[PDB]
RNA sequence: AGCGGCGAGUACACUGUACUUGCUGCUUCUUAGAGGAACAUUGUGUGUCUAACACAAGGAAGUUUAAGGCAACAACAGGUCUGUGAUGUCCUUA
RNA sequence: UGCAUACUUUUCCUCCGCCGAAAGGCGUAGGUAAUCUUUAUCAAUAUAUAUCGUGAUGGGGAUAGAUUAUUGCAAUUAUUAAUCUUGAACGAGGAAUGCCUAGUAAGCAUGAUUCAUCAGAUUGUGCUGACUACGUCCCUGCCCUUUGUACACA
């Protein structure tokens, strides 16, 4: 079960919703992964006429990515989450046994 | 210009200006008198 | 099969036409919320992809092009903003304004924060525009949120 | 007609209707001159 | 028994496993002499003689090299094995010796026991040099 | 020529055109002589003359 | 305890103008095996001085061209250097430079009438003048760079006409002297 | 010994041989030091020395290589379109292989020819 | 000059406790003793790289390369056929354009590859992709190591 | 992704090593979630003894630790209707 | 060969084994991506030894010619390009000007953009880590105060 976003706060409180469901499902779920938040930056100048100092303005999109891993059903996990997730965070569930 | 040639301290640069010989051939001739820049032993 | 790279700028297209598409449709009525007139927005939205800043500005750019006085309408929409309670409103309005000469009237009131990444979290914009007779006209209304507290403001009980 | 599916009229901008200084970087294909003010509407913000 | 610590100074890395052996100190593969530049290896030597080669010939060093230049590398080395030796002392071997070595290690400089924040900053606007501007014309 | 001892123990002021030119005080006889020093001057340090009996202008 | 590239403990100094050694700094806190130390060199005023010596021979004599940036070059050229010294002349090469920079480094100068020089200042204009005699010297003149330097450092310590240090800080004294 | 006097200007006697040989054709140095190769002569040795026997190898080799085990590709003047086929062919009539294709060029009166005419480049040095 | 003094112990027991150049030059002067591969004639008019634009003129480059690609071989555990273009890759300076970095020629490796394949000195298989060095290469090269190391010691 | 441990070793050391293949005690080290540290801190000093700044020491951090982005009040008769189905007016439309 | 019709996905970077110096091609691993390109690693000035050893030389690479392949139904105004030949000035640049306060000057490279192909453009990053001040109004550009105006489109 991986979670990927933009933003900070509604993936940390989705994964403190996973691991307060498996503190209380008492499974065996692996620790939390912290994968590097990859930065992409794109180019765009200023001044639509052609005078003028040119100027460069970069923006950034932060992409954002954690992994975590339960034993358990999947229906009962993918209804939790349903429960509790934001409309804008995405989640992909893989299972494991041990 | 140069006017040096091969026919007749051990730093080439010292004994190119003793012979008045360019530097390849003051290296060969250290080498026949012994037996890129480097130091001594 | 799309990568979540090319999957996020995908959704940032999908969402550029939903802005344009809420401002054309939101036009009799503050912002009601969005889903994830209803029948056929639900509709027309499947076939085609398979205290309100806003409502307040569009408000006076409706009043602006019925043909109502600028000064009057703009008193009107800054008390309406006063009594909705943000502690201050930046409306600016820019255009021909009668005459063959650009010009422009600021109302300024209040704290009035400008710039600063603090200022730009806690204060709300909204800019129109819309046709005239002989030109466009150009309305900035500036709306800040109640402040959580700022760092300039300080006091002790 | 002679419409071919590579060089500059491949494609045009998806909003401004002209095709010049159209940018593809991440598969965009929205002119930059419009794409300026929809950085935001988008939620592309600039920070640094 | 084992320590691993680490030292990064500039872009470079290092990660030291010191352990106990006969003196394998041995920089992932290669040796520490081979290196090719003499230059550098006197700065590799400098840690080794404040401390005493009878002391290391007891212990074996894993030292692992990933990225840097030469200058950022021996600078990374030099910081790990540092911290490595500093911490093998307060951790095993012995503590009334560690005191005298950092002590004598702090007064022969700063940059050996932990490095540097000097870094490249992002680039500004102007010219193509970090601090330079383009020739404008007139 | 020759170089002689002087000393300098606090710093009066900077004049000049561009800043560039600090007053200091010498010590070889007397025990005070007027002179003029360009770059760090700090408090504490031994420097050399020319002439033992040249004196400068204060400004 | 530290050989200077192994070989020279430089135990003993000239007493000099016992200001210019306070600003070269050399001492076992400044001892160093090799060139090119790292350290701080700009954090407050005093660090100019901290630093040694050596290190800044091979941080000013590397300016002129392409050779920006050539400072393993720099530090192979003055270790062939010292080699050089200690064979033409019997005396140790730590003590000719030092010779060198003690007696070529000029004492007053003008910038408008005559002031002196800070002592930072004059180690600072000996480096530039050893330094910048270097430069001239491997200017297309068939002899080498290090040859050069050697020369060039040599003559400097032994108060000759061949240095350009030497030849320039008599410009400057004179200069000065004429001006005030 | 030194200063010896061949078709070209050969008064390389002090220099090596790789430069003596380029010296006089293939300035580029990369024919030459095929055509030394082939005539295997030690590098080592410099222009004091030269042999009239090894000259006479670095003509033999230059007369007609393509019998030999060097392909044409390396060799310049490869096809220069026609019913037959050439070789490099030293100096003056390498030059005169150069003119000959520039007076075709001229009665051929191409575009690039035109310009050739009047004292310009073919891409254009853009004095614009 | 090439012997330095050591404060550790060393362990001889491999090319990685010897130096990089002696060992390749050693190896060369080997191979040109045992006669184990050609020339070849057909690289010699063919320069080292085409950012290169001269002859390398030393007369025994391709053994000088023969001696380093399996060094390489050894220390990589895999490699590829781009891997040597890279680790020799040289400046290329496009007349008036400026220098870039360029891959040399990719015949030459791919030969010599085949030569030491033929030789037997490494072998390929379908797992781990990129070349290795077979058993039989180890400890020949692992004798050899020893056996520089010997001399070169005291 | 890193550090280890052992199942079988390739050769040497000696009473582990350069390199593979299979599993997992653990996560300063490959990575990062929030937070903290730094505030002229302290001490020697100047200052209308208030507001200030200097050296040294602890400290990675003593010019805000440093590059950045937000850029008002007001204007240009600066550029852009050749960027927009944003754009008025004069002009073209078989 | 040309049009019409159905099947995989050929429509990105590519590692491989070969063909071809190379360009480029062939059947393919991997990957919608810390997995595959590829990053226990992508460059260069450096490091060491060697041909040369300051003579516009072999430095220098402007120039055109002979061609092998790709990009593009179209490279002719020879795009891109592997090979050779061809061999201009250039002895560090006058009156003058621009940038420079510490991973920063300067030099060395690398990724991204527009791209069917093509950076010598702009931008992101890394390496080589320097010469120096640590202040001033003398130049210049701005600011305040005082003053004089017959200027106010100043």
């Amino acid at each position: 079960i991986a979670l990927t976003s933009k933003n900070l706060r509604a993936i940390e409180k989705v994964c403190s919703d996973i691991m307060k469901g498996a503190k209380e499902k008492n499974l065996n779920v692996s620790g939390p992964v912290r994968l590097p938040v990859k930065t992409l930056r794109i180019t765009t100048r200023k001044s639509p006429c052609g005078e003028g100092t040119n100027t460069w303005d970069r923006f950034e999109l932060r992409i954002y990515k954690r992994l975590i891993d339960l034993y358990s059903q999947c229906e009962v996990v993918t209804q939790m989450t349903s429960i509790n997730i934001d409309p804008v965070v995405e989640v992909e569930v893989i299972i494991t046994d041990s | 210009k140069l006017n040096h040639a091969v026919f007749i301290v051990i730093t080439p640069s010292a004994i190119a200006e003793k012979y008045k010989v360019n530097l390849s051939v003051a290296r060969a001739v250290i080498n026949h008198l012994a037996d890129s820049q480097k130091l001594y032993t | 099969p799309i990568s979540k790279k090319r999957k996020f700028i995908n959704d940032g297209v999908f969402q550029a036409e939903l802005n344009e598409f809420l401002a054309r449709i939101l036009a009799e009525d503050g912002y009601s919320g969005v889903e994830v007139r209803i029948r056929e927005l639900t509709s027309l939205v499947q076939k085609r992809f398979f205290l309100c800043a806003m409502a307040q500005a569009e408000s006076l750019r409706y009043k602006l092009l019925k043909g109502l006085a600028v000064r009057r309408a703009c008193y009107g929409v800054l008390r309406h903003i006063m009594e909705s309670g943000a502690k201050g409103c930046e409306v600016i309005v820019s255009g021909k304004l009668r005459a063959q000469r650009a010009k422009s009237m600021k109302f300024r009131d209040g704290y009035l924060i400008s710039t600063g990444e603090p200022s730009k979290r806690f204060v709300n914009t909204a800019t129109r525009s819309a046709q005239l007779k002989q030109g466009v006209l150009g309305i900035k209304v500036k709306i800040m949120l109640p402040t959580s507290i700022l760092p300039d403001n300080i006091s002790v009980l | 007609v002679h419409p071919k599916k590579y060089g500059q009229g491949s494609r045009q901008c998806r909003v401004c209707s002209n095709k010049h200084a159209i940018i593809r970087k991440y598969n965009i294909n929205i002119c930059r001159q419009c794409f300026r003010e929809r950085a935001d509407i988008i939620g592309f913000k600039k920070y640094r | 028994k084992r320590v691993q610590t680490f030292g990064k100074k500039k872009t470079a890395v290092a990660v030291a496993t010191v352990t106990n052996g006969k003196g394998l100190i041995k920089l992932n593969g290669k040796n520490l002499d081979l290196v090719e530049p003499y230059i550098l290896k006197t700065k590799v030597y400098e840690p080794l003689w404040l401390i005493g080669s009878g002391k290391l010939k007891n212990l074996d060093i894993r030292i692992r090299v990933k990225g840097g230049g030469q200058t950022s590398q021996i600078y990374a080395i030099r910081q790990a094995i540092g911290k490595g030796i500093i911490s093998y002392y307060q951790k095993y071997v012995d503590e009334s010796t560690k005191k005298e070595l950092k002590d004598v290690l702090l007064r022969y400089d700063r940059s050996l026991l932990v490095g540097d924040t000097r870094r490249c900053e992002p680039k500004k606007f102007g010219g193509k040099g970090a601090r330079a501007r383009y020739q404008k014309s007139y | 020529e020759k170089s002689k001892l002087a000393k300098v123990e606090k710093v009066l002021g900077r004049t000049g055109s561009r800043g560039g030119v600090i007053q200091v005080r010498a010590q070889f006889m007397g025990r005070f002589l007027i002179r003029n020093v360009k770059g760090p001057v700090r408090e504490g340090d031994i420097l050399a003359l020319l002439e033992t009996e040249r004196e400068a202008r204060r400004l | 305890d530290i050989k200077l590239f192994k070989k020279w403990s430089y135990e003993e100094i000239n007493i000099a103008d016992l200001s210019l050694v306070d600003c070269i700094a050399v001492s076992q806190k400044a001892c160093v095996y090799t060139p090119h130390t790292a350290g701080r060199y700009q954090k407050k005023r005093f660090r100019k001085a901290l630093c040694p010596i050596v290190e800044r021979l091979v941080n000013s004599m590397m300016m002129h061209g392409r050779n920006n940036g050539k400072k393993l070059k720099a530090i192979r050229i003055v270790a062939y250097a010292f080699e050089i010294i200690h064979l033409m002349t019997g005396e140790n090469p730590l003590q000719v430079f030092v010779n060198a920079v003690q007696k070529g480094g000029p004492r007053e100068d003008s910038t408008r009438q005559a002031v002196d020089v800070s002592p930072l200042r004059r180690v600072n204009q000996a480096i530039y003048l050893i330094c910048t005699g270097a430069r001239n010297a491997a200017f297309r003149n068939i002899k080498s760079i290090s040859e050069c330097l050697a020369e060039e450092i040599i003559n400097c310590a032994n108060e000759s006409s061949s240095s350009y240090a030497i030849k320039k800080k008599d410009e400057i004294e004179r200069v000065a002297k004429a001006n005030r | 010994q030194h200063i010896l006097r061949i078709l070209n200007t050969n008064v390389d006697g002090k220099e090596k041989v790789i430069i003596a040989l380029t010296a006089i054709k293939g300035i580029g140095k990369r024919m030459a030091t095929v055509i030394c190769k082939q005539a295997n002569v030690d590098p080592t040795k410099r222009a004091g020395e030269l042999t009239t026997e090894e000259i006479d190898n670095i003509v033999h080799i230059m007369s007609t290589p393509t019998q030999f085990k060097i392909p044409d590709w390396f060799l310049n003047r490869r096809k220069d379109l026609k019913e037959g086929k050439n070789i490099h062919v030293i100096a003056n009539q390498l030059d005169s292989y150069l003119r000959e294709d520039l007076e075709r060029m001229k009665k051929i009166r191409l575009h690039r020819g035109l310009r050739h005419h009047w004292g310009l480049r073919v891409r254009g040095q853009h004095t614009k | 000059r090439l012997l330095e003094p050591v404060p550790f112990v060393k362990t001889n027991n491999c090319i990685k406790d010897v130096d990089a150049d002696l060992f390749i030059r050693s190896y060369a002067t080997h191979l040109k003793l045992h006669n184990k591969i050609t020339y070849p004639k057909w690289c010699t008019f063919v320069k080292t790289g085409k950012g290169r634009k001269l002859a390398p003129l030393n007369e025994d480059w391709y053994f000088i390369r023969a001696s380093s690609i399996l060094r390489r071989l050894y220390l990589h555990p895999d490699i590829g056929v781009g891997f040597l273009r890279r680790q020799f890759s040289s400046k290329q300076r496009r007349g008036v354009a400026p220098n870039h970095t360029s891959l040399a020629s990719g015949k030459i490796l791919r030969s010599i590859l085949q030569q030491l394949e033929n030789l037997g000195y490494v072998e390929q298989n379908p797992k781990k992709k990129g070349r290795r060095l077979t058993t039989k290469g180890e400890n020949a090269i692992n004798n050899f190591a020893r056996y520089i190391n010997k001399k070169v010691y005291n």
